[PDB]
């Protein structure tokens, strides 16, 4: 169901099967941090296109006991091999989104598992053979695809044609249908092998290196070395406050929390709920909005620990009431470059503002 | 991109937005390991110079925005999406929806959400009122010919006053919310 209640606790994720699974797991007195893992690998079985240890993420929980909340950034980074310019063709023009997208250049160094491992120690209390178990269950028995997955596949045949992919979502010419069964007996064999090495199967083993391999196959450049060095980072949330409750978000190397919080700032002073949710009113002063954070997104956002991103002027009263300037109802807004936020914040930016397409 | 989230008897609450970038990612999958790999350094800018440029180590830009929100130094409400670039505008929305309209937590999901970076590019989901549609493109909107759903917002919400978690599943895709006992 898509909806419903529960005393002790409560899952909730993108696929039946993940959520499941999850539930078994605080049922068995597991908590949150467990179930969550759990779903993590059900979710990389079931929603393969979505999620994945061949991917990064961002993992904010609450404790306890301990009233801290934090975040677990798996987001991967860079091998050294990549270049501020390995995204131009020789003639200093973009690589077309479709090439970039399937290039060795586009992949980052997977995060995920460290991030799972760094989570579990942390908050954990079960396993670490119990929460991939069912997962590897799912690969090597098989379950029967979900209309999401089945258009997935669909949708990009043309991309999984060219790799190791095809043999298993293109079984012959044609992909997988709604609730045909997708056996990954391969997968299986990575998750038993997470289980029983470790994670350093990932960083550190036969499938660190065989990415490495694939990477290098397909243009990229990584190397084992670059696997066996990655690691996850802790991140304190950014803060706001909006209609008097209190929000934890994403930080940068994530744009989510600035501008979403600074989104609701610009938005609050308007008084929204005068108007009907389905009135011009609504979506006007809402995409005024979304042009002024999405532009000071553009010129301003990236990863702190090579970037300044002025968190600061962002929110600031004063910024917002500038930007807020911009926003009416008696016509749109026709000049939306960024604000500038550095008038509020002390400092200058160490890089430049540079369209893209 | 995918989110999900989690709350279990000893307080502890989790918000967690994930992913591997495009669908399947680069497409590529680690041979015989049947591993799907992301192309995530491509959420990294392609004119370099800017704050969001390609460097070695760096980590490119995200959107993703797994969110609590507390009353009282306490989490009522878990949010989060995927979407890409709209990520952002999905639960700003769905925080308005909730917050500020005072909709019921599904209703707050479910209504339709718009998303606009720029002059040059909207979308909408169904639902928009086509008279309304009309008249925000004569007053300098595009709007197009016809609408896509935008996100997938799971969430739970923290009841003090009846002692449960309420959970929802977007729509948008086949998840699902349930709650244990005893
Ligand atoms: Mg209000
Ligand atoms: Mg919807």
């Amino acid at each position: 169901d898509k909806v419903a209640v529960g005393k002790d606790g409560m899952v909730a994720t993108a696929h039946p099967l993940a959520s499941k699974i999850g539930a078994e797991v605080l049922k068995k007195g597991g908590n949150a941090i467990d179930a969550a893992i759990a779903i993590q690998y059900a979710l990389n079985v079931t929603e393969p296109m979505m999620s994945g240890i061949g991917g990064g993420g961002f993992m904010m929980v609450y404790d306890g006991e301990t009233k801290e909340t934090s975040i677990i950034n798996s987001r991967e980074r860079a091998p050294e091999g990549a270049k501020p310019d390995m995204f131009l063709d020789e003639d200093g023009k973009v690589i077309p989104f479709s090439e970039r997208s399937r290039h060795g250049n586009a992949v980052g160094v997977p995060g995920t598992l460290k991030g799972l491992e760094a989570a579990h120690k942390k908050w954990g209390t079960k396993k670490m053979e119990d929460l991939i178990s069912p997962s590897i269950k799912l690969t090597e028995e098989g379950f029967p695809i979900d209309s999401v997955l089945a258009d997935a596949i669909k949708d990009h045949q043309d991309k999984l044609s060219k790799t190791a992919a095809k043999d298993i979502f293109l079984p012959d010419g044609e992909p997988l249908k709604e609730g045909d069964i997708l056996v990954q007996k391969d997968m299986a064999k990575t998750f038993k092998l997470i289980r029983k090495e470790g994670s350093k199967a990932f960083y550190d083993g036969e499938i660190g290196r065989a990415i490495a391999d694939v990477v290098q196959d397909f243009g990229g450049s990584m190397t084992p070395d670059d696997l066996s060095r990655y690691e996850v980072t802790t991140d304190k949330p950014i803060w706001g406050e909006y209609h008097g409750y209190d929000i934890a978000s994403m930080p940068p190397p994530s744009s989510g929390g600035v501008f979403m919080l600074q989104m609701l700032k610009l938005i609050d002073d308007f008084h929204l709920s005068q108007y009907d949710p389905k009135s011009f009113e609504k979506y006007h002063l809402l995409a005024e909005t979304m042009h002024l954070s999405y532009a000071d997104r553009a010129a301003y956002a990236g990863d702190p620990e090579f970037v300044d991103v002025p968190l600061r002027g962002l929110l600031d009263p004063d910024y917002i009431k500038e930007r807020q300037k911009l926003i009416s109802l008696d016509s749109m807004n026709r000049d939306v470059k960024e604000g500038d936020p550095w008038k509020y914040e002390e400092g200058e930016p160490n890089y430049e503002i540079v369209p893209q397409p | 991109t995918t989110h999900f989230t989690v709350t279990d008897q000893w307080g502890n609450v989790v918000s967690y937005t994930t992913t591997i970038e495009q669908l399947f990612g680069t497409g590529i999958l680690v041979p015989g390991y049947g591993l799907f790999l992301n192309n995530e350094l491509t959420d990294f800018d392609a004119i370099p110079g800017g704050a969001n440029e390609v460097q070695p180590n760096k980590r490119p830009l995200s959107s993703m925005t797994p969110t609590i929100v507390f009353k009282d130094e306490k989490p009522v409400l878990t949010v989060g999406s995927p979407g890409g670039t709209t990520i952002i505008a999905s639960v700003f929305q769905t925080i308005l929806n909730y917050f500020e309209y005072g909709m019921s937590l599904q209703d707050a999901i479910e209504e339709p959400r718009i998303y606009t970076n720029s002059l040059t590019s909207y979308r909408y989901e169904s639902g928009m009122p086509e008279d309304v549609r009309r008249k925000l493109n004569d007053f300098g909107h595009k709007f197009g010919s016809n609408p896509v759903d935008i996100g997938n917002v799971q969430s739970i919400f923290i009841d003090r006053e009846n002692k449960t978690f309420m959970g929802v599943a977007d729509s948008s895709r086949n998840g699902t919310a349930v709650g244990v006992n005893i």
